[PDB]
Formats: C-alpha cells, structure tokens, sequence
C-alpha cells in the first residue's frame, strides 16, 4: 500500500464560496493528471465545477483545484440541496464522498445610527455587506423590523453596489410598543446569512452628566460581608468632574440576576457628598442584614445585593441616578475554566496548561493563587502520580499558567486544578478536574511541532518559523511533510517541507500575509507506508494573528485641536494605502450614556468574523481523523482512515443640537480632504468610519472631538410636560472662570405658553468655578410643540438657548382595537371584501384630545402543500373495467365524472406533459355518454333502479343526486327531474324519528354498495348518505319542504350520534353535518369525538387515519375491512376539509398518498370515489388560500388613503396612520386568499 | 453632470419666489 | 419554544383555526356559536411569554 493519496477539503462547502481543494499523492514517479469535481447528489449527473490538476515531482506531486458552487446552478425550490458529491478521478484511483453544503455565505453588519430612539424619530440604518471572501458582496439585501412583542412592523429592500447598503430611513410608527425592537437582515434570494441588531424605543431625555458606580468587587465574600466598600464618581459629558453633588444611596435584597424586585433596606440610606467628582461609601452588610433582613448570616445568601444611587448637583438643578443590581453574595464565588489548552499530549515535550479564574457575573479576577495535582499513565497502565505545582493568576490576563515536563512515554494524564487562596478552604476554593489523551497512533508514527503556544499575537508580515519533527519507525521513508494554513472556512496556503540530510526537516518559514488575520490554523500531515500498510499522521495548531486592516486606513482632523468651538469650520483627512470607499458617521457620547452597558455597533467585528471558522479547540486530536475534524477539514484517502467517524458536535470551547450627523459615504482615491462645520452642541462627538474595498473592511479609530464652553446655562427640561399643570423646572448657570461675575436671564417663549413669572432680574453673581440654581414655574396652556427660549445677558457676555417644549394632555392615553378578516371568496362563509369604520367618537373624549387612528394589515399564508395526485392510472380510472352487466357500465362511468371534476382543478388539464395528454374531447364525449347512461337508470317516478324493472332504491337515488350535482358545468340535468326525484324521496320516506329508511331493496350490491351498519342506528348510514346526496342536489332544486326534511334528518342523525355509534357511522354523520350548520354546537362536539378517535404516527403527526372493527388485522390486499378504513378516513378528511382545516388535513393526505393497505379499500366504487373527491377538495383549498389581494382603502368623503398589494411574496405592508377625520372604507379586488385588517384608536381620557 | 457618483452631493434649486417640494438631491 | 398553547375560547366562543401551538405574534380568531353574537375584539395575539 505504498501508492496513496489525500484529498483535503473544508468540513462543509459554503454555497457560492470559492473553495480550495488540495491533493497529495505518494509512491508515484510517472507524472499524471487528476480531476477534482463537485457533482450533484445522489445522481452525480450535473457537475457544478471541475478542476484539472497535474501531479509531478515538478510539483512534488502536490496540487490544488479552486472549485465553486454558483447558487443558481443548484435546483433550489422548497427542498434546498443538503449534500453534494466531492469526487476525484485519476488513472490510478476514483473516489467520491458526500460533502455537506451550507448557504451561510458572508456577513451582514447592521449599523443603526443610535442604540436608543424616542418616538417621533426616523432611524438611519445601513448594512455592511461582505462575502465569505470579505469582499463587498454587491448583493440585494432586505431588512425586517420586529417590535418587542415579536410583531413584524416593516420590511424594506435595497440593492448593494458598494458594500454599504444605505437603506431608507425607517419612520417609527405613530404609536409604537415601547421596548426592544429588532432589525434582521437577509440576502434576498439565495443565502441565509442572517444579520441582527437591536435598538430600544423609550421616552427619554439625555442625561446631563454620567454617574459611574464602582464597587471594588462584583461579589461579596467573608472578607467583605463584614464591610463592603465602593467608589462613586460623576463627570460631565465634557470630560470634567462634577464639582459638588448631594448623594442618596439605596440598598436592597436581591435573589436573582435576571428579574427580581426584592425589598429595599431602610438603613444606611446615607445622605452624603460627592466632591471633586468622587464620593466614597461603605456598607456594613453584616449589621444591615442582621438589623433589617430576616437573614442573619452569609451562609444564607448564595444570592445578590441590589445597590442604587441618586445624585443632585449641590449648587445646580440637574439630577441623575443609576443602579448595579446583582452583586453576588456567594460562599464559592469563583469558578474556573481552561483557556487555549488542547487536552492532547506530546510526550516529553513540556505540555502547557492555562486556566482563567472567573466570577459569577464573571470578570478576570487575576489575583487568585491556584495549584495543580496530576496523575499519569505511560504503559501497561502504570498509574504514576505527579508532584503538585503552584502559580498565581496573572493580574491582567487572569491566566494562571503551568507546564508539565511529562514522561517521554506518557500515554494519558488526568489532573485537578484548585484555588489555593489560603483564606478559602477547598470546599470554597473552586476546583475542577480534566483529562488529556495521547494521539494514539497505531504505527507509533507521530508529527510533533515545536510550538510553546506563544501567548503573543503574530504580527502581520513577519515570517513565522516553526520547526516540525516527525518521529516514526520509518522516518527514512518520510521524504517530506506537507502543511496547510487555513483561515475561516478556507485553505489559503499549502506546501511541502523536505527532509534535510541532517535527518530533520525544513521549518515552516512563511509570511503571515494579511489574509490570515485574525486567526489561522496550521495542519501538518504525511502518509507513511509502514512495512506495508499506510498511515496518515497529522497534527494541528491554532495560530493567533494580530488584528490589522488591509487598507491601513486612517482618518484625522487636519486642524488638530484639543477642543473646538461650536460651529467651528474644520478640515478632515482620509488616507489609505489604496483607494477605498469610507463610510463616516458622528454620534454624541450622551447617547451611549443613556443606556447602561450600551455597545458600540462596530464592536466585536473580528470576533464575529471568527465565528466563520469551522474548527474548534487550539489544535491536536485523538486521531488523524479527529485532528482533521477539529481542524475543520475532511479528507478522502485510501490510507486506512476516514472522517465519517465524527460529526458536527456543538463544540464550544474558548480561545442645531442633533443626535447624529455627518452620516455619509465617500470615495477616497488614496487620499481625500473634506471641509465642514461642527454642530452647535457641546459634548464629545465620536466620529467613526469604516473603510471598504476589494481588500476588505477596516474600522477606523474613533475620533473623539470635544466641543466646550467655560460659562453657560442649562435647563433640566423633562421629556414632556402635562398640559395645564405648572411645574418648577430646574437648571443652573455654570461659571468655569477664575472669578465671579453678575448674570441675568430673560426667558422668552411662544404664546403657546403663558406663565406668571412674566420674564431687572436679581442679577445674581455666580462665584468663580461654581454654578447657580436657575428655576422657572412654567405653566403650559396649549398641547404639542412650542418654542421656548432662555436668552441670557451677563457681564462680558450673552447666550442664546432655543428649545422646543413638548406638551402632552391630561388623562390616560387609552387604546381601543377593531378589525376584520378580508375573505374575497367566502372560504369561511360570507364573502367579505368590503368593510367600513366610521370616525367614531367616544363619549369620554376629553374635549381637546383628538383621537389618533392607526391601521395594520396581515396576509395569511397557505403553509404546507402536499402534492397528492393521481398516477398515470387515471387513464384506467377513465377507461374503466368493461362496461356491461352488473352495471359494469355504471361502475365504469361513475369514476369518469369525478376524474372530470378532479381535472377541473385545471392544473392537470393545464399540465400533463410528463405523459401523453388525456384528450379533452375524449373526456367530454365520455361525460356526455355517462349522462346518457345515468338517465337509463332513472325510474319513471324519478326514483332509481340499476335494473330497468328492478325495485326502486332511495340509495341509488341519493347516489345519482350526488353525481348530478357535479356534472352541471358541462351538462346540467333539468331541474324539474331533480325536484321530482327529491320530492319522491322526501315525501315517501321522511320519518318522525330517523329518516329515509330504504323502501323496497334489502339486497345489497357489493362493488356499488358498502357495508350497512348493524341494525342499531343503521338509519345513521341511510340518513347520512341521503343527506349528502340531497345537499349536493339542493343548489339545483331549492324547495322549503326539502329544507324542512333536511333540518329533521339532521336533528335525528345528531340525536342518534350523541351515543357515539361505531366509528364509521360517526365519520359519515360528521361528513353529513359538515354540509349543514358548520357551527352547530353538537356538530362541533361530534367533530371533537372524531378527532379524539384519530390514529397518528410520530409525535407531530406525519400520518393520520382511523381504524375500527379490528381492522388492525393484516390485509395485504384490498377487502371489506380495508374498504371500511379507506372510506371512514375519506369521510373524516371531507369533514375536516369542510372545516377548511388544512393543517389537520395534511397528515391525512400524506397517509392516503402512501396507499398503505395497498390497492385501496376493496376497490369499491365508494372508497375510490370518496377518496378522489377528498383529494380534489384539498387541491381546490390550496389554490383558494393562495394569497393575492390588492387592498384599496379610502375615506368616505375625503380621498383615497392607501393601497396594499398583499401577495405571497409581500404578505405584510407597513401600518398606516389614519390621519383624516372622515369615515374609512376598505376593500379589495376579488383576488385570492385571506387577510386581516385592523384599526386601533388612541384617546386621552 | 451627466451622472452623479453615489454619495456625491448635487445641488438643485429653482428661481426666486418659486415654491418647490422634495430634496435638493436624490439617491 | 414557548409558543403560546391554544387558548380556551370564551363562554359561547370557539376558535376558527385550532392548532397545537401558535407562533409569537400569531393571532387567533374566535367566533360565536350559531345562536350567539360577538361583543368585543375577536382576536388574541401570542406574546413572547
């Protein structure tokens, strides 16, 4: 087995990805060619891609093909391709393996211009759109917006041309549900690639200064339950301290991190003082607990503290607050885990171990002593204990590190690591146990690497050097090892590393090119032929690479300043190693200050890009196959190994005053200069930008531009003021001068506010470096948006401070709901394609609180469609068994009418093209001849007998009436003859209790008929059967006495079905009742009984059917019992179809489609007819629910408002504000399917 | 210009005294 | 998945479209029995809890 190959490939193919497949062969000397091909699965017919590769000593018999799966070449449709054949073909070998494929190709980074938005805002939003290759994807993208209730609100589409998809601004609806909204992004047609972002909608006003609350520990232990100590600091959004603030502390019990509201204490509620930006506080938790808790001891509290702080600037008007719920009281507060450790051993090589200590609510503790105890085995299970070892954790990294000089012959190690903090006993000093295992070569053939796991990221463009040491009984054979460098899903470098005459091998001396960032994985492998049997030997290591951009893009203000003045014109420079696009945006730091723990949207970009990597762990493996699988590869080889041993386990180890502006995109032709004016606001603006090119993304460093002023006035205006009340609004002048000066304030306002202060002042002086309270008891008269201004005049200065006050009405913002289902076909009953909604006015409307009206619309989708259809045997079902005696003619033509009806689904006449068409004119002929035949079976009195002189039968009359209901589209029977038939039936055989007892024929017919009941309530069958036929004829002979006979028959059949007669009678009765009052309470009870009697397969039912009468006996051929089964199931089907219960029907259709009990029923005309009727009805129902509904909505006297093209592809248009005070009329074109339309009204009462 | 590159800003304005809706640039 | 289980209809109400489970943001329509008329807003909407 000297001649051997390895083909190595990603564990999973990404659709549309360019995948690099590498091949090595051994024991060959004649140069030869191979082809590596990606082929359809299982049939291998279509070839997606193919690569010819040539192998020779000129290539050291190594090569690669670049192969790709362009997404349109897949068949697509509802069933996407799960699997594809990878193939290799040569003169010497042919093999193929079933690769999995994935449609997850690339990255959709949603960036919203803020994380928080008020109502009455539009979001700016854009999406960065990148391939798996990290190039700008240039693909159509779609956004979907979900409210905090999980209700879809809007969808919008845009076409990428750049990698930067600047979607239209989303106007927040006129009445949003407050809370966490979500944006999802998808490539429209052909990828999963689902991006996500979150944003919060709330009534808020920007904080005027940050409060930062800084406990010394996220946990309280024995050392700090006696006394816990905490720092608080406060700083403006210009980076200067709060000079003085009054502080009120609050403490409380807590029992959950997630969601509890346990009681606050009423002790240590310390009113205290913050100076020079800082307050220092201490809580004696022991005494507070013992005083006011029911707890008295820490051992009762593996639980949490709540802490909150509020503060008010001691010489001003602004106030702020925050909290830190969840400081963990815990007896064992630490936890431990590995980081970057393999758990695989190279013997004799110093084996490194690293551990991270973490907390509950984990941070890097960094300060813990830890110690290690270990036991080993080398050979024949000689259990050998190691000497213990000790490290501190690193204070910054958290890492405690160890290295074990294990025996040169060690086979396994298992060990414990425990916290050695002398203050914690081992019941408290957190501890863990772990096992590592050797590579388990059969050939004792190994390939170790001289890698210490250098903790420090490799810098881009350095040469990595790794010496590599195969060790083997057969090293003389091992001419070269082969190496692969993989990044993310993809092999990016491959090569060969020759043995020197030193009996050692060329190291991997390679540049870490930019494509390797942030992480790459090195796998080295060889095949050694052994004595006769080949073995693939491999090892791999994760290589951490410096995070660096390919563009090296940099951005800076060219007129650099520590702080700029408001409105200052500035110049900005963008410089790059190559021509690039760049997006820019600016956002105020108070915005992020709004939300505790807010995230910068371009955070984690590299760690998110790393989620693309298919591997897990830091390297190594229990085996060659395990090494490749953990490396994220798979391989085809004859060298006695296969990756089918392993599976994709969930491996998860650890390794003007705007809010926003400058929201733009620009080209930078290697360099660009911009000139622009700053806003009038005072803050740190954070200016952030993202470079994009065919070289990929870069995120630039955030330029924090300060805008500042030494003397100014500010006002703590709340988000809205309730109309008609007066409130003392508070604020303060600030002096950051060395000296005090006199100031004066002369507030002015639009007449929408008139207030008794009537803003010659006190002309107070602020002290130097101090603030002075300013207050106004403004009393708003008029609702809405009103300009208020705080003009100020002062010694050596003036200031202007325009504002818009929002005034909101008194009372309660109550909401009310109304809506309907649009049903332009009457699937549920009354055709309902118009509705009207007057502008109704509540009797408790407050006189000025004009009612807000909002519209919403939903499409209702078909769901699962099960393509149950006839075989080509429809030819036979038409050409049916020879016409003749026993009314073989009747039994032949009776299916013809129903096959006709079935094809009058239309599809099957529109398309038979898999097979030669049924000739439509042949069908029409056959139908006509059928009508001619069926006339021959009418009795003179319009009863029916199969024999011309035979006994008249109500049974056959009802059958005829059913048939004659169908035919009328081509051949109506004269209504008089139908009326005569019905009249004769009802007038002779209506009865006082039960009905339609068969008149004069006790002799059954087998293939035309079906099993009667036992005499007990056998009338149920007759009543049901006759009812069915009558209802199918009733639309062509309405007669009030017949209606009365229906009502009677239904009453009797119901009253006789209440005792749950044997299930066939129940099923046929339920089918009869589904023709009647579909909402009759007892009908619905009988349906519930039918549903309880169903049989199913699978917990979610895949198949559903009914058995009775020991039909669980075997039947390999159709028979009376299989007939009973097929008919009773077809009746349950038709019942549920009349309830339109598609979701319940589906597993019935599937079970029918199987034809289990093969051949069907007894091949009666009954079972076959009723089955094909049910299948026809289903086929109809699917097209009925198919959504196409062009809604139009207009006011009554005022004009049209809006139109919705509600369609399967666009099933949900945005909600619309119903602005105008007129009656609203909504309607639709006839179209198809179902919708629901709502209007809701908000009124302040 | 006969065409406007994406993200570059045009300017459109009518003569004095006319009233005009919509933005001064379209993208 | 904590999708809402099927609600019990009100007295003299019934569900037009029964299912084992309803999606979050799915709505269900009640309707009245043959002898009864709806008063009030006939939809229930499945919340995340």
């Amino acid at each position: 087995q000297e001649q051997t190959y390895v083909i190595s490939a990603p564990k999973i193919f990404r659709v549309g990805a360019s995948e690099n497949i590498v091949i090595q062969v051994y024991g060959y000397t004649e140069a030869f060619d191979a082809t590596i091909s990606i082929k359809s699965y299982p049939d291998k017919k279509f070839s997606y891609s193919s690569g010819h590769v040539h192998l020779s000593s000129e290539n050291k018999f190594q090569n690669s093909a670049i192969l790709t799966i362009q997404p349109k070449q897949l068949p697509g449709g509802q069933n996407p391709v799960s699997y594809v054949y990878l193939e290799v073909v040569s003169k010497h070998f042919s093999k193929s393996k079933r690769m999995p494929i994935t449609y997850d190709n690339g990255f959709l980074f949603i960036h919203t211009d803020k994380p928080v938005y008020t109502p009455d805002q539009s979001v700016k939003v854009r999406v960065y759109s990148l391939n798996d290759d990290l190039k700008p994807a240039k693909r159509e993208t779609v956004l979907t917006f979900i409210d905090p209730e999980g209700s879809e609100v809007d969808m919008v589409e845009e076409i990428d041309h750049i990698g930067i998809i600047s979607f239209p601004d989303f106007k927040i609806p006129s009445n949003p549900r407050y809370g966490m909204w979500t944006i999802k992004a998808k490539y429209k047609e052909d990828f999963s690639t689902t991006g996500t972002a979150y944003f919060e909608v709330k009534e808020y006003v920007l904080p005027h200064f940050s409060v930062s609350i800084e406990p010394e520990y996220n946990f309280i232990g024995y050392k700090n339950f006696k006394n816990f100590e905490i720092t608080i600091k406060a700083r403006y959004f210009y980076n200067k301290v709060v000079t003085e603030a009054d502080v009120y502390i609050t403490f409380g019990i807590r029992e959950d991190l997630k969601d509890d509201q346990k009681e606050m204490m009423q002790t240590a509620m310390q009113n205290t003082m913050l100076i020079n930006g800082i307050a220092q506080v201490t809580f004696d938790s022991e005494t507070a607990v013992k005083e006011l808790s029911y707890y008295s001891l820490e051992d009762l509290n593996n639980k949490y503290l709540y802490i909150a702080v509020t503060v008010i600037e001691s010489t001003g008007g602004f106030s702020e607050e925050a909290e830190i719920p969840g400081i963990k009281y815990v007896l064992s507060p630490y936890k431990l885990n590995l980081v970057a450790t393999p758990l695989f051993l190279k013997p004799g090589i110093p084996y490194p171990i690293k551990v991270q200590v973490k907390d509950s609510l984990d941070q890097l503790v960094g300060g813990v002593p830890v110690t290690l105890n270990a036991q080993t085995i080398d050979v024949n299970q000689e259990t050998s204990d190691l000497d213990p070892s000790k490290s501190v954790t690193r204070v910054d990294d958290g890492v405690a590190s160890f290295v074990l000089n294990l025996p040169s012959g060690v086979t396994v190690l298992e060990f414990n690591v425990k916290t050695d903090a002398p203050d914690l006993p081992e019941e408290n000093q957190a501890r863990e146990g772990y096992r590592a295992i050797a590579y388990s070569s059969l050939s004792q053939s190994y390939l170790y690497i001289d890698w210490t796991d250098n903790h420090k990221a490799l810098l881009v463009g350095e040469h990595l050097n790794i010496i590599v040491t195969p060790k083997s009984p057969y090293i003389d054979k091992i001419t070269h090892y082969n190496y692969l460098i993989l990044s993310k899903g993809k092999i990016i470098h491959f090569g060969t590393r020759e043995k020197f005459s030193d009996a050692s091998y060329q190291s991997i001396n390679i540049p870490v090119t930019q494509n390797m960032v942030p992480s790459s994985r090195l796998l080295v492998y060889y095949i050694v032929t052994g004595e006769q049997t080949a073995e693939l030997v491999s090892d791999s290591v994760w290589l951490n690479i410096e995070e660096k951009c390919g563009n090296q893009l940099q951005v800076h203000l060219s007129p650099d300043a520590d702080a700029y003045s408001p409105g200052q014109t500035v110049s900005l420079n963008m410089a790059t190693g190559m021509d690039s696009w760049v997006a820019l945006a600016a956002v105020d730091s108070a915005v992020y200050g709004v939300q505790r723990g807010a995230k910068k949207p371009l955070e984690r970009v590299f760690q998110f890009l790393e989620k693309s990597d298919l591997g897990c762990g830091a390297g190594g493996g229990l085996n060659n196959a395990n090494v490749f699988h953990l490396a994220g590869l798979t391989f085809l080889t004859n060298a006695n190994a296969d990756d089918s041993q392993e599976n994709d386990e969930p491996c998860k180890e650890i390794l003007y005053f705007p809010e926003s502006w400058l929201w733009e995109v620009h080209l930078v032709p290697r360099r660009k200069q911009l000139q622009f004016a700053l806003p009038d606001s005072l803050t740190t603006w954070e200016i952030q930008g993202v470079g994009i090119s065919n070289t990929g993304i870069c995120v630039a460093d955030t330029v924090k531009a300060k805008v500042f002023k030494d003397v100014f006035l500010e006002m703590n205006i709340p988000y809205s003021v309730v109309r008609g009340e007066q409130i003392q609004l508070k604020g303060t002048v600030y002096n950051y001068r060395t000296s005090g000066m006199q100031f004066c304030v002369k507030m002015s306002a639009v007449e929408g506010i008139c207030t008794s202060e009537s803003p010659k002042c006190v002309r107070q002086k602020v002290e130097g470096s101090s603030s002075h309270l300013v207050t106004f008891t403004v009393l708003p008269l008029e609702i809405g948006l009103h300009n208020i201004n705080f003009s100020l005049e002062t010694w050596f200065g003036k200031e202007i401070l325009v504002k818009t006050l929002r005034v909101v009405p008194e009372g309660v913002k109550r909401e009310s709901y109304s809506g309907v289902t649009l049903d332009p076909r009457g699937i549920y009953g009354t055709i309902s394609r118009r509705k009207e909604f007057p502008y109704r006015i509540p009797l408790d409307l407050v006189p000025k609180t004009e009612i807000k009206r909002i519209l919403s619309v939903k499409g209702l989708l078909v769901g699962e469609i099960l393509s149950a259809v006839l075989s080509q045997e429809g030819i036979n079902i038409l050409t049916h068994l020879p016409k003749g005696s026993a009314e073989a003619e009747l039994m032949s033509v009776v299916p013809v009418f129903y096959v006709f009806h079935y094809l009058e689904t239309g599809n099957h006449w529109n398309i038979f093209h898999s097979d030669p068409l049924i000739e439509k004119q042949k069908l029409k002929k056959k139908l006509k001849e059928g009508m001619l035949s069926i006339m021959s079976y009418r009795n003179a009195d319009y009863s029916y007998s199969v024999w011309k002189g035979g006994s008249a039968s109500t049974w056959l009359t009802a059958f005829a009436l059913r048939v004659l209901g169908q035919v009328n589209k081509y051949v109506e029977q004269n209504q008089n003859s139908i009326c005569n038939s019905l009249l004769w039936l009802v007038e002779n055989y209506q009865l006082d209790n039960g009905s339609f007892k068969e008149n004069s024929q006790y002799q059954p017919i087998k293939l035309q008929g079906t099993l009667p009941v036992e005499a007990r309530e056998n009338s149920l069958y007759l009543t049901a059967f006759t009812v069915i036929g009558i209802r199918k004829a009733f639309d062509i002979c309405p007669l009030v006495k017949i209606d009365t006979a229906l009502i009677k028959a239904d009453n009797f059949l119901l009253e006789n079905t209440l005792p749950a007669q044997s299930t066939f009678t129940l099923a046929i009765s339920a089918y009869a009742l589904s023709l009647g009052d579909k909402t009759h309470p007892q009908f619905r009870s009988i349906v519930s009984a039918l549903k309880r009697e169903a049989l199913v397969k699978g917990n979610p039912p895949i198949y559903r059917f009914w058995k009775d009468n020991l039909q669980h006996k075997d039947s390999s051929v159709p028979n009376t019992g299989t007939a009973r089964m097929v008919e009773t199931t077809a009746y349950a089907l038709l019942t549920s179809l009349n309830l339109k219960d598609i979701n319940y029907v589906n597993p019935v259709i599937k079970w029918l489609s199987e034809e289990q009990r093969y051949g069907g029923g007894f091949y009666s005309t009954q079972d076959t007819i009723n089955a094909i009727e049910g299948l026809t009805e289903y086929s109809l129902l699917v097209k009925q629910l198919r959504l196409s509904m062009d809604i139009d909505v207009s006011y009554k006297h005022k004009g049209a408002l809006h139109n919705y093209k509600m369609t399967d592809k666009n099933f949900l248009g945005r909600p619309v504000e119903v602005l105008l005070n007129d009656d609203l009329i909504v309607s639709t074109g006839f179209g198809s399917g179902l919708a629901t339309v709502h209007v809701t009204t908000v009124v302040h009462k | 210009k006969p065409f406007y590159t994406v993200g570059e800003k045009v300017t459109v304005s009518c003569s004095g005294g006319m009233s005009l809706e919509g933005p001064s640039a379209f993208l | 998945d904590s999708g809402c289980p099927q609600p019990v209809p009100p007295e003299n109400g019934f569900i037009r479209n029964e299912k084992q489970l309803y999606l979050v943001g799915e709505d269900v329509e009640i309707s009245c029995l043959t002898g009864f008329e709806t008063v009030g807003y006939q939809y229930f909407r499945c919340l995340p809890d």
